[PDB]
């Protein structure tokens, strides 16, 4: 479907809700809110960090490589000529 | 030749996230520009105005703008006479064309300074170190007599001679004419010439920060208020059984 | 003036000399001088100590930054 | 918890949206005046002695 | 009497498009960058419009007019920086818009996904021509290089580069011609943006889980208007911080110098949003081959739906595909970094490796891992 009333068939489902004016906007934002954010962070931590850690290694290595490439060499006129 | 020597990060009065320029330093920096810079460096996009509300008073600006003659339009016959100069006039050009400038500067063309600070990498840090650093050439390196060895210059061979030294000019404020002091003042003046909206920009930023700090919590609270109907709704499944 | 040099002393010189007695600011001093002596003797070398100078100056200017402006104005 | 204060505000100025809009307009007029004055004072304090306003007295009428 | 918003012709479209179209309840903040893009487009027009009231498209007066706007014109500086920084924010939102589709499988909506590709190409054209308008040192040479790179076309290239130039060089006629194109193109983009929404609306928006959400649809107005308003406030926060504190961090200096035809700057580089492509062409040894690579790349985005062989739309339940996706994101970061560095042995090999890794990831690795994942679940 494409409009409310003829989208899908459902049965035997009950919902309960409460008015915005009868409940708080920041309930258990520290007892329950902070723990949940931490859970999410750890659940998706080792799936992302390693790739960016690798990127840093190449970045540092390549930058340092370029610096060495422009540093005077002792071989330069090592024959005193 | 080798990788450019990076100037250090000097502590500037205006480097703070909210700091503003020191206008007395700007006044002194301009006074330096009139004598040493004006001889062979141009400032095309700055008029004798723009100073009334910054350093100099309106009457002082009039007195100063009248000090130098400027070219005017045609006369009855069609000849061009010279006016005493007005506020709307821009700073005089040292040379008519780039060819004359280079001819008098041993081929090197002194760039216009109106945007030099925001053009060169490193900002005024580059300029200050550039003026303060004129080292005697190391052993094993030679250069044309006209050229001068300055490590911060990307060619390490700059045609410009040391522009400043102790007691080149006496400031009206009475502060000593130390070479370091002169360099700092002119750098402040150039910073202003490139970013005249500096002070106002930061004032707007301060107001924006406080307004945002107030607003963001409120709008988030409104969103939480509206969505609370869904963030706490409870479901159940009671099949006929 | 009473003095044409004592009155016109630049705080840059004092901070400059003062901060040239640090292990880093002095160790590179000889590594430069050594390099300088090498070219003086070698008569056909086409080498200079510009790269050696960019380390001494780098070290010196880093320290000079945190002390110079306190003795201005 | 000035529940009475919020109760009075609602019963007089929020129940009808026409009054709601009017309070908003007066509030912003006062708020901008106070906000601008306070913010400028803070800015001047942080940059005391450098703004031209702080040194013009040494040249104006002088 | 029934509501008028369901009877007036103009109100029917507004009601369908904004007020009442069903939307999934669980769409995350990633689904908020589409609305921001249009807002940015709106912001980019108005600011540019005012700048057009003072800009002079000529080889000589173009630079002068910009300086005049920044200093003499009232609030000219802030308008210019909003325009400049809004461009970068537009591309940041655009990349995030594309990224969401690749991760959550939105590309399955072929008709909508294909129109998007056109919008991206048009956007890039608008941005490239706009960067020439300041007529700085970098603008002149940026156009010179990115235009001379059509002489590799088999037999018509040389003929189709002078025609673009309006001459045997890059001069004022190019500047004026680019100015008109810069003005007109964004409005076409706006029209295309309405075809994007139109083709989207006939099927409905996707959700993070990848399952159809007909069971839990919600009216768009109250919930998402405030949510998108919150996103707009945050977007404005970022934009104003960029302009009001450090306007020029994301730009490249030396653009504040008058364009000198007989002076090649030591280090020519495109803008940050175009760097990723620059390194992909600078690596290929053949000039024509480099152009074929920059094009074959952009178009693999059009081929993504074909290469899809998983039996799940969303990569949320595909841990191995997630690792590859972040690896590919890191590869793009490497390409960006290399783009801004001079030619040399270490950067060149790194760029070459990144290019091949970029392509092989999209072509072979992703389909193969999807097949293995399907095998694992015993489909
Ligand atoms: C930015 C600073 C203001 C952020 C306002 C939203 C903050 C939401 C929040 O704090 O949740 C309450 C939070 C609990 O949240 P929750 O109820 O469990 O889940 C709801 C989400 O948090 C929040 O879910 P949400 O639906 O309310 O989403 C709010 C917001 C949250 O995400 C963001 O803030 C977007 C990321 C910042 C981009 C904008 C930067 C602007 C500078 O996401 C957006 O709406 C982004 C819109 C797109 C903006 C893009 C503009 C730039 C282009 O309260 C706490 O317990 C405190 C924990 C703090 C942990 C911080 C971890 C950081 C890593
Ligand atoms: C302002 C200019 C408005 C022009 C309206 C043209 C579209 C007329 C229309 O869709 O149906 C009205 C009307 C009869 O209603 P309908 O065809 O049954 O479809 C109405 C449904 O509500 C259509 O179903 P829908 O509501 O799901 O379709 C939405 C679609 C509606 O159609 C479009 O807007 C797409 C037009 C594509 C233009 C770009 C094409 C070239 C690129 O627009 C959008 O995708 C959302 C746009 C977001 C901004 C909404 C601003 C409203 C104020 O169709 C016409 O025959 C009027 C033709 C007007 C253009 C003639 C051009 C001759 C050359
Ligand atoms: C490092 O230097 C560089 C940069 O930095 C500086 C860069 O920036 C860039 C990037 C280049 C930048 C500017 C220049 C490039 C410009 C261009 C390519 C484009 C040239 C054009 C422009 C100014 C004009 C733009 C054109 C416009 C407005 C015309 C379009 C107008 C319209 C209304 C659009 C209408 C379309 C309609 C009706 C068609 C409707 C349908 C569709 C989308 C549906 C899709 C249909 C299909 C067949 C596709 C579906 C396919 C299916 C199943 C098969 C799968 C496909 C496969 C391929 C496998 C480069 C190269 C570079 O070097
Ligand atoms: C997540 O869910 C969501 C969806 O999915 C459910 C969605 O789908 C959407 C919808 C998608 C979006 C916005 C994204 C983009 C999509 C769109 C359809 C819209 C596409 C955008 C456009 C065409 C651009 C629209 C316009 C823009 C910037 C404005 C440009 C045009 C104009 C008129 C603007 C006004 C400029 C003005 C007035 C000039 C300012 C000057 C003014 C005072 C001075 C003017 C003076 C004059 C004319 C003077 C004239 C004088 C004359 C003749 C002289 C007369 C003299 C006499 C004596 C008579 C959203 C938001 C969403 O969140
Ligand atoms: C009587 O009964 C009837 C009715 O009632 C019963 C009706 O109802 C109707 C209904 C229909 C109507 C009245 C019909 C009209 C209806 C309307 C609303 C009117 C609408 C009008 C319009 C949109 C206007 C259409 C025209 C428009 C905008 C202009 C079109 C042209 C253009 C944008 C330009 C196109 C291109 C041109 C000339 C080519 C020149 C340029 C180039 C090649 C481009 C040069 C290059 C660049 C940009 C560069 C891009 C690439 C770059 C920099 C680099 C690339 C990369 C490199 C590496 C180099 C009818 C007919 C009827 O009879
Ligand atoms: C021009 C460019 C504008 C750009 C704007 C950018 C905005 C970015 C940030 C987005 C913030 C989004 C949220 C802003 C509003 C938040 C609150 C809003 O959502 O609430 C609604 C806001 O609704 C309105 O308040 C309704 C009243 C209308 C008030 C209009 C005030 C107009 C003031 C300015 C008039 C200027 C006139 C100029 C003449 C020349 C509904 O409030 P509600 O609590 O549910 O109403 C109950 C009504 N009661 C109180 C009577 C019971
Ligand atoms: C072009 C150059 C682009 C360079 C930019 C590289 C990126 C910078 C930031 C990348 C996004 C960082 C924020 C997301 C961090 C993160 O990992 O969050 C975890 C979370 C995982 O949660 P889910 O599995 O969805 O489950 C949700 C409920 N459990 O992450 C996500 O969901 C991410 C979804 C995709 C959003 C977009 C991610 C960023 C993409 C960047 C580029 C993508 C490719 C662009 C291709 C076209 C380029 C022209
Ligand atoms: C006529 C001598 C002369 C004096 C004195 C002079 N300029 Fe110059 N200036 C030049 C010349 C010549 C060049 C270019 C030399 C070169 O490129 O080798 C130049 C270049 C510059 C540059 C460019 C540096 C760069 O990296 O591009 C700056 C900045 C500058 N001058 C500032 C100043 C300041 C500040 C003063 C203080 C009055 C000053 N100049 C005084 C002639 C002078
Ligand atoms: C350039 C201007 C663009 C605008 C203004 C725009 C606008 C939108 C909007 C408003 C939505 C719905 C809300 C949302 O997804 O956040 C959407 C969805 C979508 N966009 Fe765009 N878009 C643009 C470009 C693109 C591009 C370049 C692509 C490339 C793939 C693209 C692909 C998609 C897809 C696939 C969807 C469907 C999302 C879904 O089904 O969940 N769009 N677009
Ligand atoms: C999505 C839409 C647009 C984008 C992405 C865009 C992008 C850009 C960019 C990146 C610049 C370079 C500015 C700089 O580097 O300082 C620019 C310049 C400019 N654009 Fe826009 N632009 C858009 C729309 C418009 C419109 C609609 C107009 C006029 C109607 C316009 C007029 C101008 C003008 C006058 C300049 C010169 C400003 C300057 O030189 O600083 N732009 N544009």
């Amino acid at each position: 479907g494409r409009e409310f009333g003829n989208l899908t068939r459902m049965r035997h489902v009950i919902s309960y809700s409460l008015s915005p004016f009868e409940q708080r906007a920041y309930p258990h934002v520290f007892t329950k809110g902070i723990p949940n954010v931490l859970r999410r962070i750890r659940e998706s931590f080792f799936r992302v960090v390693p790739q960016f850690v690798v990127f840093y290694l190449i970045y540092t290595w390549g930058t340092e490589e370029f610096e060495r490439s422009k540093r005077k060499n002792p071989a330069a006129y090592e024959n005193d000529k | 030749s080798d990788l450019e020597l990076h100037p250090p990060s000097y502590p500037w009065s205006h480097r703070g996230l909210l700091s503003s320029l020191d206008h007395t330093s700007i006044r002194r920096g301009f006074q330096v520009y009139k004598q040493v810079c004006a001889s062979c460096h141009s400032m095309d996009f700055v008029a004798y105005r723009h100073l009334v509300g910054v350093c100099y008073t309106e009457d002082e600006a009039k007195e100063l703008a009248a000090e130098v003659e400027v070219q005017d339009g045609p006369n009855e016959d069609g000849e061009m006479f010279m006016r005493p100069g007005k506020l709307f006039d821009y700073f005089p050009k040292p040379y008519p064309n780039s060819e004359a400038a280079r001819a008098a500067n041993n081929g090197a063309l002194p760039p216009d300074l109106s945007y030099i600070v925001r053009a060169r990498h490193g900002g005024e840090d580059y300029v200050f170190s550039l003026l303060t650093g004129y080292c005697e050439p190391p052993t094993g390196v030679s250069l044309r007599e006209g050229l001068y060895f300055n490590p911060y210059f990307p060619g390490q061979a700059i045609a410009m001679a040391p522009p400043i030294y102790t007691d080149v000019l006496e400031f009206d404020d009475g502060t000593p004419a130390t070479m370091s002091q002169i360099a700092k003042d002119v750098c402040t003046f150039l910073r202003w010439a490139s970013e005249p909206e500096h002070d106002h920009r930061k004032r707007m930023g301060l107001k924006m920060l406080m307004m945002m700090a107030l607003l963001v919590p409120l709008v988030y609270t409104i969103k939480r208020h509206k969505w609370s109907v869904l963030k706490s709704r409870k479901l159940a499944y009671r099949p006929p059984k | 003036e009473e003095e044409e040099e004592e009155e016109l002393v630049d705080p840059l010189t004092t901070v400059r000399e003062q901060c040239e007695q640090l292990e880093k600011c002095v160790k590179a001093r000889e590594r430069l001088e050594l390099c300088d002596e090498r070219v003086s003797s070698r008569s056909h070398t086409e080498e200079d100590c510009t790269e050696e100078l960019f380390d001494f100056l780098h070290a010196r200017d880093h320290c000079v930054a945190h002390k110079l402006f306190n003795n201005l104005k | 918890a000035a529940a009475t204060l919020t109760s009075k505000l609602y019963s007089l100025l929020f129940r009808r949206t026409s009054t709601f809009a009017l309070t908003i307009i007066v509030g912003v007029m006062f708020f901008e005046r106070a906000f601008d004055q306070g913010a400028d004072a803070i800015y001047d304090h942080i940059n005391e002695g450098k703004l031209w306003k702080h040194i013009k007295h040494k040249y104006e009428n002088k | 009497m029934t509501p008028m918003r369901k009877t007036n012709p103009l109100m029917k479209l507004i009601n369908h498009s904004f007020i009442d179209l069903p939307t999934p309840s669980n769409i995350s903040a990633w689904w908020n960058f589409g609305s921001l893009l249009g807002a940015c487009l709106i912001l980019q027009i108005t600011t540019g419009l005012f700048l057009a009231m003072h800009y002079s498209p000529d080889a000589s007066t173009a630079f002068s007019s910009i300086a005049h706007i920044t200093r003499d014109v009232n609030y000219g500086w802030i308008i210019r920086y909003l325009h400049a920084n809004g461009a970068s924010m537009f591309f940041i939102c655009l990349f995030l818009h594309i990224g969401r589709g690749l991760y959550y499988g939105s590309f399955l909506y072929s008709e909508t996904w294909n129109i998007g590709i056109i919008l991206l190409l048009a956007t890039m054209a608008t941005a490239f021509m706009g960067y020439v308008l300041p007529w700085g040192q970098m603008s002149f040479w940026g156009a010179t290089v990115i235009t001379n790179l059509l002489s590799a076309i088999p037999y018509i290239g040389t003929d189709l580069v002078q025609w673009i130039w309006g001459g045997y060089s890059v001069d004022s006629p190019t500047l004026t011609r680019f100015f008109t194109f810069h003005f007109i193109l964004p409005f076409i983009i706006a029209a295309l943006a309405t075809l994007h929404l139109l083709f989207l609306h006939e099927t409905g928006s996707n959700n993070p889980l990848g399952i159809t959400s007909h069971s839990d649809k919600i009216t768009f107005h109250p919930y998402y208007t405030i949510k998108d308003a919150l996103g707009l406030l945050l977007f404005l926060l970022s934009l104003m911080t960029l302009t009001l504190f450090s306007p020029d961090l994301l730009g490249d200096p030396d653009n504040y110098t008058l364009a000198n035809p007989l002076n090649t700057p030591p280090h020519i580089k495109p803008e940050w949003y175009f760097l990723f492509a620059y390194t992909i062409l600078r690596s290929v040894p053949n000039k024509l081959g480099g152009v074929l690579a920059l094009l074959l790349s952009i178009l693999i985005l059009a081929m993504i739906p074909i290469l899809h062989m998983s039996k799940q739309q969303s990569m949320m339940f595909r841990p191995l595909s997630q690792s590859l996706y972040w690896l590919l994101a890191a590869d793009l970061l490497i390409l960006t970094w290399i783009g801004g560095q001079p030619v040399s042995y270490p950067f060149t090999i790194i760029g070459q490796v990144a290019s091949v890794l970029y392509f092989t990831t999209i072509l072979i690795l992703m389909p193969t891992i999807s097949l293995i994942e399907n095998k694992m679940l015993k489909w």
